[PDB]
């Protein structure tokens, strides 16, 4: 129970924790190698996989970010805001671990909705990094303006930060 | 016997989260989007049948969390994309109501109705959203008649004042991108069409054609104005 | 283990994190009271202390090649460690108000330094691989401050402004 | 309202400090 | 053994005033070194012992 | 009462009035269910369980 | 405003 | 914990 | 906002 | 809890007076 | 509990 | 029932 | 019980 | 306890 | 200040 | 007269 609550944070912070998960991509699906346990832990730790798979894709984007300032003044300033949105994910991890130690219930179902609200934040960041695999400054302004033409001011506010910051 | 009831209740609470359980198995009907849940036989058949009243709630909860998954997968810019975000918000308000029972499972006793009066506020939202889903099944939704279909469904539902208020919240949040293009066109004269969210389309003379599908909640004479 | 990580961040050696001086590291994780996930982040937390002592060797070589702009570049670099060291003492009172807080907030402050510290380390590595001497460090930092990263572009403008003041000294005394 | 939550956090810290 | 933590640094701040002592073996001008002891397997292992080897050169001058 | 709510299901057919009276008839049903919970919380034996 | 409520929730749990 | 989460969502709705 | 904050703080305690 | 919620509503009415 | 909270509130409002 | 009368009687004694 | 104490506060106010 | 609580609300209002 | 402390004692009671 | 009569009857209860 609690050892699986500790296991999700290490994949939330990066790559695998207690056991090996052997999945870079498509989700970091968690294998425990146990059959006599219930069949309802593999699915919860597959929700914890897509949050950690989408986290390490942002971190490897910041590793490819490192230039002098190459082929664009817009390109890494896009990623400067994406490190800000990477930074917002870490503060939401700082509330989770303070639940873990002693100083609420340590169940897998309660933390699911505590991660379901990052799930609407991070998954629309995955659409923002999919649109610009190959890119150039000036064409970034045509990427985020196609994302603000969609309605729904939930991520439309979030791409309006990027629209006001790509344009800058 | 009552311990066998209790682990079936915990399996039921996972099924209403939207996730597969242990003794309750999931059977695909149209691609497990309309989930016909099937529990095994119980030594007491009655308490099994009380669970049978509750599997349509997660069936209809699976239809609307996958409805708002579908409209964002094709990146629709229309007003149905903003209607589904309220359904995402009502689905987020769903998951906090389930976690009160997880807090009650720490210290507390379940009854047959301690299940029920949590489920009946949500099986009433399910049956309202299933009536939303079956109008989608008949063929719709493009922007102006998404508002028309939602206007028909609120004027049909009048008489249950409890969920009349939530369908009021749906029909006014869906009109929020539309009342942009009200203000941009009747006070400035500019247009924005991601696909097209307004019935007035271009093409000196330079005439315009209103489309005969994007008519709003009211009839044609204010749409010509 | 609150004090062990602020002080692994200052750059001094240990026998769990064995360090010789200023270039080399052995991780030495046969540790019982950290998890296999929690040693991976200590390697993430050590990489921001590795470039901090790759930095003091650049100080003591120039303070305490040659040129009058090499140590003019040194009082540019002390300003980039100054909110760094200001952040080191604000973590100290965090460990005194409640000495039970875990390491993820310290991870959080160092994800803030995660885009300041490599972005200046790629600058000094490009500096020392061209073997620069004189005014052409100031032109190297000028096309480095041509880059974005809005916290970092002000930082390479503050390192630009202090050695432009030594340029400002020269044509003042010459006239 | 927001300052009352900060004063309530200081009163809870002073209660543990007085004990 | 256990020596006094956060008080040996007040006792090197001692040495830096009165310069010839016994907690620090500044026997001659060419060699100024400190040996306290290795301290225990929790609560500041070797970092504090690394800091005393720094200030050994700063009481040396 | 449970079957009457099953034959209720219309879009809103031949009346707004008839499907408010049913909604009242489901508002009558929540009061029979609150009885079923207080007697099951009355079942606590660790009150006597007699008929 | 949400960061201040998260800091107060981490302090109220450590007050006892 | 549930009452604190409802107040945490109220501060997120105001911001 | 004063009554809702006091009701949530007392119910959490 | 519920008595403190009604007392907080009574405190807002007493502060209005 | 809730009735006693209103019984003392009506007495404090009387003073 | 009796606890609500005890809280009201102590306030009536303070009012007199 | 509670209503009997409410009438006791009314008779005390009638004497005042 | 309730008599001391009513004195706290009287000092808070007045 | 003290009014919130006395109200916290009422919430604790 | 009336205040001491109300206090003596309340002290007996």
């Amino acid at each position: 129970e609690t050892s699986l609550v500790r296991d999700l944070l290490y994949v939330f912070q990066g790559i695998d924790g207690k056991f090996v998960k052997m999945c870079n991509s498509e989700n970091c699906y968690k294998v425990d190698g146990k059959v006599a346990v219930s069949k309802s832990l593999k699915d919860i730790t597959s929700k914890l996989s897509e949050l950690g798979w989408l986290h390490n894709k942002i971190k490897k984007y910041t590793d490819q970010r490192s230039l002098d300032r190459a082929f664009g003044l817009v390109g890494q300033s896009f990623c400067a805001a994406l490190h800000q949105e990477l930074k917002e994910y870490y503060r939401l991890l700082s509330v989770l671990h303070s639940q873990l130690q002693v100083e609420s219930s340590l169940t897998l179902r309660r933390l699911l909705v505590w991660t379901f609200d990052p799930k609407i934040r991070l998954k629309t960041l995955a659409a923002l990094v999919d649109h610009c695999q190959g890119r150039k400054g000036g064409e970034l302004a045509s990427a985020v303006h196609a994302y603000t033409k969609t309605g729904d001011p939930y991520m439309r506010s979030l791409v309006q930060h990027i629209l006001g910051l790509v344009a800058y | 016997l009552p311990s066998q009831e209790t682990c079936l209740v915990e399996d039921l609470l996972y099924i209403l989260i939207g996730v597969d359980g242990r003794y309750i198995s999931v059977q695909p009907l149209v691609g497990r989007q309309s989930r016909s849940f099937s529990v095994e036989q119980n030594l007491d058949s009655s308490v099994k049948e009380l669970v049978n009243r509750i599997l349509p709630v997660a069936t209809n909860y699976s239809t609307v969390t996958r409805f708002v998954e579908e409209n964002s997968s094709f990146e629709y810019g229309q007003v149905n994309h903003a209607l589904g975000a309220a359904m995402r918000t009502l689905g987020k308000e769903y998951m906090i109501l389930i976690s009160q029972l997880e807090h009650l499972q720490r210290q507390g006793l379940l009854s047959l109705q301690k299940l029920w009066f949590y489920i009946q506020p949500t099986l009433r939202t399910m049956e309202v959203l299933a009536s939303i889903a079956t109008s989608l099944n008949k063929g719709e939704c493009f922007g102006g008649a998404t508002l028309s279909l939602l206007h028909d469904r609120t004027f049909g539902y009048t008489g249950d004042s409890q969920a009349q208020e939530l369908c009021l919240y749906l029909t006014k949040a869906a009109s929020a991108p539309y009342f942009d293009i009200l203000e941009r066109w009747i006070y400035r004269g500019i247009i924005n069409d991601p696909y097209s969210e307004f019935m007035v389309e271009e093409h000196w003379d330079q005439r315009y054609t209103i489309v005969q599908q994007q008519i709003p909640s009211f009839l044609q004479k204010v749409a010509d104005k | 283990m609150i004090h062990e990580l602020l002080l692994a961040l200052s750059g001094y050696p240990g026998s769990i994190f064995t360090w010789n001086k200023r270039t080399g590291l052995q991780v030495s994780q046969d540790i019982p009271f950290l998890h296999p996930g929690e040693t991976s982040v200590l390697n993430r937390l050590c990489k921001l202390g590795t470039d901090y002592i790759r930095f003091t060797e650049f100080i003591e070589q120039y303070t305490g090649l040659h040129g009058i702009y090499l140590r003019a570049f040194c009082r540019g670099l002390d300003s980039i460690l100054q909110p760094y060291r200001q952040a080191l003492l604000d973590l100290e009172q965090e460990f005194l108000a409640d000495p039970h807080l875990s390491i993820s907030h310290i991870n959080y402050s160092l994800d803030q330094f995660h885009l300041l510290f490599p972005s200046i380390m790629v600058v000094v590595e490009q500096i020392k691989s061209q073997k620069i001497h004189g005014c052409q460090i100031l032109e190297t930092v000028y096309k480095h401050s041509c880059g974005g990263l809005p916290p970092v572009r002000s930082a390479l403008e503050k390192t630009l402004a202090v050695c432009h003041g030594v340029m400002y000294k020269q044509l003042s005394a010459w006239m | 309202a927001a300052a009352a939550a900060a004063a309530a956090a200081a009163a809870a810290a002073a209660a543990a400090a007085a004990a | 053994t256990i020596v006094t933590e956060t008080q040996v640094i007040r006792e090197t701040l001692w040495l830096l005033s009165g310069v010839k002592k016994l907690l620090i073996f500044q026997l001659n001008d060419g060699k100024v070194n400190v040996r306290n002891d290795i301290i225990v397997t929790h609560m500041t292992q070797n970092c504090l012992r690394s800091v005393l080897e720094q200030i050994a050169a700063y009481g040396q001058v």
